[PDB]
């Protein structure tokens, strides 16, 4: 009921700063024998 | 992105014994102190250019030897710039020192 | 005959004593060999890959 | 920190007091840009350590400039900005002050400062400050144009050419008495005045404070 209005921001901020983390890391670094 | 890569293996490397740069790409603040020595293959028409391209060997880290040589033609055009370069550098100086 | 052209040729060699040779040569095939030699001085030794027209 | 770049940063310090735009020009192999470093963590005032701040840079240096703030101060919410359209701009759908210092090149920011201006700043570091010498570039004409309290310049030795490039770093600096030539090259003599419009917003050392420890240059022509 009530979490649904945070989890429509928070799954999408839990995205944000993993992008913005890997982004970051990026941006700052036969035969025979005789 | 290519400008760390190459910068990483020559600093912190004794791998590599030289780098190529222009004057303008390479002039600015890369602080190469694993080099002891500099050849100005060309100077710049704009004087000073090439001194302030010298100093981003030449730094405290340095602990060997410091070298810097330019290499010119005998009169045919590469000398209006020792002219030019000479002549301003009065004026080079005496708005610092 | 009687003006002369003086040339120095300079090059690197391997001088050593032969420790051992392999050489490989296909069933059949279109020929591709490919081989391993090793040298030795009084001092020192090594193993040298070796290529088609060395072998 | 040795302690002539202390002495150098409570002389920016003082020119942070007074409000003043300044050319960070003492010797090049100094700590150039750890000079800059310490106006962010050493002042008590707590601003200057959670502010918004921005770098522009030449893009050869986009790289020190974020590994200085991996041990100069470890502690600091450093933000890169270059790359293909969806590389840079993304990050600023991040950030959307909540971070901290932001680097940047003169490249995109004659291009980006429509996106730049959404947010405020407190100091500009601006590097390699020489990139601004010609005032009839629409860099400087767009580089007038942000916001802070403070603009700092920082270059590898500054101006060192004639008169028409001598204007667009005084002008930047500051407007005033910045109208027109004619009086300015009247303001030895004239040399003396110029030397004195100078001397109150840039410093000058001749490199004796390291040659105590380095040895010369051997230069061949
Ligand atoms: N923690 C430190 N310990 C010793 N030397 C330091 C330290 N921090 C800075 N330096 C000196 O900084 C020099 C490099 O300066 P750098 O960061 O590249 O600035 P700059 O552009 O002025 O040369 C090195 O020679 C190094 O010895």
């Amino acid at each position: 009921l009530t979490e649904e209005m945070l989890l429509k921001r928070e799954e999408r901020a839990r995205k944000r700063r993993l992008q913005a983390a890997r982004r970051a890391e990026e941006h700052k670094n036969p035969m025979v024998r005789y | 992105s290519e400008r760390r890569d190459m910068v990483a293996d020559f600093q912190n490397r004794n791998d590599i014994f030289v780098f190529l740069l222009s004057t303008r790409a390479g002039g600015l603040g890369i602080n190469l102190t694993a080099a002891d020595t500099v050849i100005f293959y060309d100077s710049d028409w704009n004087p000073t250019v090439d001194q302030q391209a010298m100093d981003r060997a030449h730094r405290l880290g340095q602990t060997k030897q410091v070298t810097v040589y330019r290499l010119i033609c005998k009169g045919t055009i590469e000398e209006r710039i020792l002219q030019r370069a000479k002549e301003k550098s009065e004026i080079q100086r005496m708005v610092i020192s | 005959r009687s003006i002369g052209v003086r040339i120095k040729e300079e090059t690197e060699i391997i001088e050593g004593e032969v420790v051992e040779i392999q050489i490989d040569r296909p069933a059949t095939g279109t020929g591709s060999k490919v081989g391993k030699l090793t040298l030795k001085t009084t001092e020192m030794e090594t193993i040298y890959d070796l290529g088609t027209k060395m072998i | 920190l040795k302690g002539y770049q202390l002495k150098g940063m409570n002389w920016l310090a003082n020119l942070y007091e007074q409000g003043i735009n300044g050319i960070l020009a003492d010797e090049m192999g100094l700590g150039k840009t750890v000079q800059s470093i310490a106006l962010l963590a050493h002042l008590a005032e707590r601003e200057n350590i959670w502010g918004p701040f921005l770098i522009i840079s030449p893009a050869s240096t986009l790289n020190n400039w974020h590994q200085e703030f991996t041990r100069f101060v470890p502690k600091f919410k450093v933000l890169p900005y270059w790359g293909n359209p969806h590389d840079r701009k993304v990050i600023r759908r991040f950030w959307s002050a909540p971070f901290h210092v932001v680097i940047t090149s003169y490249q995109l920011v004659v291009q980006d400062v429509k996106y730049f201006q959404r947010v405020k700043w407190q100091y500009m570091v601006l590097d390699e400050a020489q990139a601004l010498k010609s005032s009839s570039s629409v860099r400087w004409k767009i580089l007038l144009q942000f916001q802070c309290r403070n603009r700092l310049l920082l270059t590898g030795t500054p101006i060192q050419n004639t008169m028409a490039e001598l204007w667009a770093l005084l002008h930047f600096i500051m407007p005033t008495l910045f109208d027109s030539h004619e009086e300015f090259n009247e303001w030895e003599n004239q040399l003396s005045r110029l030397h004195m419009i100078l001397k109150p917003f840039m410093l000058r050392r001749i490199k004796k404070d390291v040659e105590n420890e380095l040895s010369d240059k051997i230069e061949i022509l």
